[PDB]
């Protein structure tokens, strides 16, 4: 155990691992701004949740997709990704290619919705 | 390869949020408007960028140290009968402490509003302005009515602890020779900062928090001459205040509950109010701040200390609170030396009663008279220096902006913002 | 057998939380700071534990009803001015209202600044104190100035609901029996409590909820005599009030829109303000009281009734409102009597303008006069007593803590915080 | 139909035919006393939908984990749990071992999502 | 690409391609008034995702459920509602029948919750 955060300087696969000590700790003139900052940290919460589920990751930490990896995003190998490099860094080299990677993720989904509608109605 | 989405990756921005106070007889920045506290995680192989210039920290803990002196003052008393012509005379008619003070009398309103008050008071000299037994009236009055520092809250600084939200995170560089600024080879996660006691003070920071191996010096552009140098000692130099009079609180009745609280009698030890500092301590201390400041302008440059170059006594001055009395101290015998490559300083202090803190106009407040003698320990655990615009370099006192005081105390920290859904490749394919 | 989660258990935890308040001319209490109201669930098998005397709820309708009380006082007139020197002479200058009286007349503040006002007004006796037509003042003159209690909001408690926030419920205890502690066989989940209301009242539980079958006795400790008793009826003790005089309230206008409202002239019945009790409902209602509390000091006792023992007015004395005019009846002849093993009762009341209501210091408030004769229809559901520390126990009215008046009608509610997730063991494993 | 709490003093086996009806409420300076309660309320569910999320429960009331259950926890036989405890029994048994068992739960679901994760790489 | 709200004219089958656009836009003195209305729009988020949960449709924007169709709530045909009518036309014709559906499939699932629930005990 490492603790929140504690594998920022680890490798993406050994920081993978720890995904949940992250995850449980985005959730929880000294008044209201004390109140907003709970609401914020909701919100917040409550968007990321969202993009889950509309990539059809609801209630998952490890969400293997559809969308094939374009190697204009990042043409490193898999060794030199999960071994050599920290999440920290790899957020960095694919953070202008994130938007258009999220679309990617929630109309691959939206076709796989209508895709099992489809195949429920025989 | 396929693009596999991660919740909850270790992965931060810089961001800019609002934290919320926590602490562990009422007080100015109290802890009804704070929280309990309850923890400091190691983030290996991290390299994190700092900046305690521009570090919003800082920039919001000065709003929230103002909006709790605000808050601590509403409900006590508005001094505006306080605005009447004084009678004032002198106290030795004669080096004394009585040589700094106008005995004042006043028409006073009492509890009854169609009866008056003929009540007296000593006004020191500093906050009474002649009209043109002289007459009189007090300094802010043109201004603003000033509202009395309310005598049942403390002035004494409690820590207070900044915890970062959900969603947030407070890093802390725990390198030993950090600066100010640049990459910080060790960094932690702290769930908040330590206790930063917000201690108000000009041209030396009252204690505080001591440098861990050597002098550290901190400006935001050392070869700007309008940049502050923010020296932090590493051993501190303790500086003992004193006011030797055996001040006498009186009370006056100015209106119905409200009691205006004023200096009826001075007796005992009338020797001016001074702040002593060791001068072997103060030397070697000096003598560390020359050795660190030459790195940065030669070796063989000629550092010298002089003395503040003027502006308000609050900038001129060792301006700060000792005992709930406000001191405002000389510090030109402290900074007076040149350098080429038992015994103590004896720092004259005046003292006010009428405070503009905050570098504000329009808000004042009356600081009621503390009886007996005032006695004082503080650590002088850093500096605020200012450079002269040739071989010597002159660095005088400087001060006025608070914010270079908390400045001082969250350099290390730093708030992040927690991106927790992070894409990568892998040799998956959902199903 | 393997562990399997269930979420939405009913499965609650004793809690401390905020209820809001519902409801069903603004008021004290009013309308404008609740919301409207709308629903029992009985829990079969339930056997809660409650304990009315750590409750929460009694601790924060305190707060609730004195935050209504001082946020419906802000908006309207504060009497500074009426700080003056009173020159007062007396009324009848000879049993009547009129020995309780003071004819007193002031110089006033007009609606222009520099022009003043000759006025007089009759002040109660027990509203100005004497300096030494003699000379006199307000009584709360030396600790605060008395915000005008505002002529358009009413006194009159109308029922408020505190009702729960998601993620808890509000447990009632149906039975009986319940003294205020221990398990409680028949409970139930109600949306929110049934309609209190704050009626404010000493050594009298006046208005109110009866008992179902027979009076019940409520102590922390009944052994304890610092410890009040807590009795409540099961058939009311109806008491009728009155003030005979016809007063006529009379305007002073103390400054641009502000007016004072002053008892000009009183005529008509002079009888002095008193409350009827009837003698036969009384004396069989203490029957059943101390039948009640034989129980719990013996059969052979000996339970004798005395007054109030000491202290303030407001605590030696029925202290209560009845028509927007403040009672203080004498309440000894309600509790004279020794207990062994068409007629009336007539208590008099003083009346009194010039309210510290909340038992606290430096906020009063000036019942401005109500112009007619004042008559009162009340319920005595209950009394709050206390013990002298022998085969006799005397029981003397209690009171001056609001906290058990409020206390006796959130007796049986209880508020718990929903634990829906559990888990258990099961033949289940996942696939 | 019970309604809220209804089945409160049911056994634990009749208590859970309606989870669904405490579950739908617990959702739904005068105005910050209301304010600061919907938002306790809203946090307070949201930790307990995201434990769910962790152990492969969330958008189920009854949910079935890999967990063996141990008997040091409660011996009690499966014929006198469901049929003769109620819940608010259950929860004062089992409170000091509820914190092992949740640390288990969660130990339990991220192996399950690596092992799915590496098996659907296959 | 149409926008938000921009199939409000389509026809149901058309309109029902875009639900991704109108789930995204559901969560994002005078400092209450904005700090009261994000409370809401949270609560009332999480209103309609509980509702989702209950009916097994958790993490899903289309989830065919196992409720038969009455014909009394609608008599027509499949043609005639997902290639003539809009969704604001079809709201307002199911809006009495609305509550009667909604307790249907809270119901169904509950009845699939167990019936799952009983078949891994085998
Ligand atoms: C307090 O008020 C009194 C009057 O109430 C002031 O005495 C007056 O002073 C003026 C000169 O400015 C004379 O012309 C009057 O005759 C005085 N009236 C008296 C003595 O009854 C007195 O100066 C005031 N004291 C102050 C302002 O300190
Ligand atoms: C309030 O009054 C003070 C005192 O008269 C004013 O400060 C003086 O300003 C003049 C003009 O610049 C200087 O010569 C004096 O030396 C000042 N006195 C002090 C004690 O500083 C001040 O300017 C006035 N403020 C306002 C807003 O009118
Ligand atoms: C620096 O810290 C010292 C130690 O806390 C402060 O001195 C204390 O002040 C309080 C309140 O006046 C006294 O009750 C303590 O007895 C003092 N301690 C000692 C050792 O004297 C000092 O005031 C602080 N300096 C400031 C706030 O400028
Ligand atoms: C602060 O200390 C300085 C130095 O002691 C005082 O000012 C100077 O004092 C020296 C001799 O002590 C004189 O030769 C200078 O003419 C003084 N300069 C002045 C008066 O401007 C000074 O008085 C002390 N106090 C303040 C408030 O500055
Ligand atoms: C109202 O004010 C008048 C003055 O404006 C008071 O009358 C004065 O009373 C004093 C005695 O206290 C006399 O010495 C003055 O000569 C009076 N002045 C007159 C009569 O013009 C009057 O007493 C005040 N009334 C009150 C306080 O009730
Ligand atoms: C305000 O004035 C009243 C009246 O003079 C004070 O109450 C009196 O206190 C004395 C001294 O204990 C008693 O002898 C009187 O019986 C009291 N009078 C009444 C009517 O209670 C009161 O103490 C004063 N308050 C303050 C804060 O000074
Ligand atoms: C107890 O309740 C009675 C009945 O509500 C109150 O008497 C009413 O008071 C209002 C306002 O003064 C009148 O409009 C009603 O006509 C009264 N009703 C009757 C039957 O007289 C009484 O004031 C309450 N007792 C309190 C508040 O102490
Ligand atoms: C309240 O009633 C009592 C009793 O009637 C009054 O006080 C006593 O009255 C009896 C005779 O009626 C006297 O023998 C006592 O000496 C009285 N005790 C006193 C005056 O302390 C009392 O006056 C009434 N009012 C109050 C406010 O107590
Ligand atoms: C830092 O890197 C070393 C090897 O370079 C590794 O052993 C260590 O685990 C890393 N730190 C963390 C917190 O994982
Ligand atoms: C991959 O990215 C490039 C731009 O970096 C883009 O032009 C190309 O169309 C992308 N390929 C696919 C299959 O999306
Ligand atoms: C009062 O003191 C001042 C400064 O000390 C002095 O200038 C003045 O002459 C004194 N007034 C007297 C002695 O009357
Ligand atoms: C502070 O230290 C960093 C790292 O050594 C350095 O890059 C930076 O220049 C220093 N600050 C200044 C003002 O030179
Ligand atoms: C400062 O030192 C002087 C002598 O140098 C002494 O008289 C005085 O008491 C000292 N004051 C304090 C506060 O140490
Ligand atoms: C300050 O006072 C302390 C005692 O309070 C004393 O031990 C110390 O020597 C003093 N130091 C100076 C510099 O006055
Ligand atoms: C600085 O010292 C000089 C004399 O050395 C003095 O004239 C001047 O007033 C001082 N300035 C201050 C104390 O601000
Ligand atoms: C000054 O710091 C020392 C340790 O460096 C400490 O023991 C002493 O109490 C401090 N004096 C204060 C805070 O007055
Ligand atoms: C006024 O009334 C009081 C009490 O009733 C009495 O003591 C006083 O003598 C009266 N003053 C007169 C009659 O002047
Ligand atoms: C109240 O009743 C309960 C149950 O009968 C009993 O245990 C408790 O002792 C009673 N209260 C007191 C103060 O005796
Ligand atoms: C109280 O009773 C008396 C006679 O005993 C009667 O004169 C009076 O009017 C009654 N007052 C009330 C309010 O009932
Ligand atoms: C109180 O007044 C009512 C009428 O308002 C009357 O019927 C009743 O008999 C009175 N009771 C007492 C005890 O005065
Ligand atoms: C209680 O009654 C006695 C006489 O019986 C009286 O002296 C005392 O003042 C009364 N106390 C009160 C009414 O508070
Ligand atoms: C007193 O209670 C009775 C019923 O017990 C009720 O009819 C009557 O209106 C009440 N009187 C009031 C509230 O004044
Ligand atoms: C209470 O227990 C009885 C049998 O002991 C049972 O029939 C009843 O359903 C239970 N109550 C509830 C609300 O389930
Ligand atoms: C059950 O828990 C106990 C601790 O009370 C532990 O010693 C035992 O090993 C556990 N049984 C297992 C893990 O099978
Ligand atoms: C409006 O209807 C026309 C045909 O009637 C269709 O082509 C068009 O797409 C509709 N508008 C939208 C926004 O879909
Ligand atoms: C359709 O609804 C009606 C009531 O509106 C009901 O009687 C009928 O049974 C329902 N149809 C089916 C197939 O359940």
């Amino acid at each position: 155990f490492l603790g929140f955060l504690g594998a920022a300087g680890s490798t993406m696969g050994a920081a993978s691992m720890t995904l949940t000590v992250q995850a449980r700790n985005l959730l929880s003139v000294w008044g209201i701004k004390q109140l907003q900052a709970r609401v914020l940290a909701v919100e917040r919460y409550l968007r990321d949740q969202q993009l889950l589920g509309i990539w059809g990751c609801s209630g998952k930490l490890i969400c293997c997709t559809n969308v094939p990896w374009n190697s204009s995003w990042s043409n490193r190998n898999l060794s030199e990704i999960w071994d050599n490099m920290t999440w920290l860094q790899w957020d960095k080299e694919i953070s202008n290619y994130t938007q258009i990677i999220y679309g990617l993720l929630e109309e691959s989904q939206n076709q796989q919705e209508k895709n099992e509608q489809d195949l429920l109605a025989l | 390869l396929w693009v596999t989405v991660y919740y909850g990756v270790p992965v931060w921005k810089d961001a800019e949020t609002t934290l919320f106070c926590a602490s562990d007889k009422h007080n100015v920045w109290a802890t009804h408007a704070c929280v309990p506290t309850d923890q400091e995680i190691h983030l290996e192989n991290v390299t994190e960028e700092f900046n305690m210039w521009k570090n919003n920290m800082v920039e919001q803990m000065h709003t929230d140290i103002i909006s709790l002196w605000d808050q601590s003052l509403k409900p006590c008393v508005k001094l505006t009968p306080l605005c009447v012509t004084l009678q004032c005379t002198n106290v030795t008619n004669n080096d004394d402490m009585r040589g700094e003070l106008k005995n004042c009398s006043f028409n006073m309103t009492t509890e009854l509003r169609d009866k008056k008050q003929k009540v007296y008071s000593l006004f020191y000299r500093l906050d009474v302005v002649q009209i043109n037994n002289k007459e009189y009236r007090l300094i802010n009055c043109n201004t603003s009515a000033c509202t009395q520092a309310c005598p049942k809250v403390s002035f004494e600084p409690i820590p207070i602890h900044y915890c970062a939200p959900a969603g947030f995170a407070i890093l802390k560089c725990k390198d030993k020779k950090f600066n100010g600024t640049g990459p910080c080879p060790s960094v932690s996660t702290v769930q908040c900062t330590h206790g930063i006691k917000p201690v108000v003070s000009t041209q030396l920071l009252l204690n505080g928090s001591l440098a861990e191996e050597e002098v550290m010096i901190r400006s935001e552009n050392i070869t700007n001459n309008a940049k502050n140098i923010l020296v932090q000692f590493n051993t501190p130099v303790q500086i003992n205040c004193t006011r030797p009079n055996n001040n006498t609180r009186k009370s006056i009745r100015i209106g119905p509950g409200q009691a205006f609280y004023a200096t009826g009698d001075i007796i005992g030890d009338i020797r001016q109010a001074h702040c002593n500092v060791s001068k072997a301590t103060w030397n070697e201390t000096l003598g560390k701040v020359v050795k660190q400041l030459r790195k940065h302008f030669g070796n063989n440059t000629i550092i010298r200390f002089a003395n503040s170059s003027g502006g308000d006594l609050e900038v001129t001055t060792h301006s700060f609170n000792c005992g709930g009395e406000f001191f405002y101290c000389n510090t030109s015998g402290l900074f007076n030396s040149t350098w080429i490559s038992n015994d103590s300083i004896t720092l004259p202090c005046r003292i006010k009663q009428i405070i503009n803190m905050w570098q504000r106009i329009g808000q004042c407040m009356y600081a009621p008279p503390i009886q007996g003698v005032i006695r004082c320990v503080s650590n002088i655990t850093g500096l605020i220096l200012t450079r002269d615009g040739s071989t010597t370099e002159t660095f005088r006192p400087g001060g006025g902006d608070m914010r270079d005081n908390w400045r001082s105390e969250l350099y290390k920290y730093k708030v992040v913002k927690i991106e927790p859904l992070g894409v990568a490749p892998t040799r998956c394919k959902r199903r």
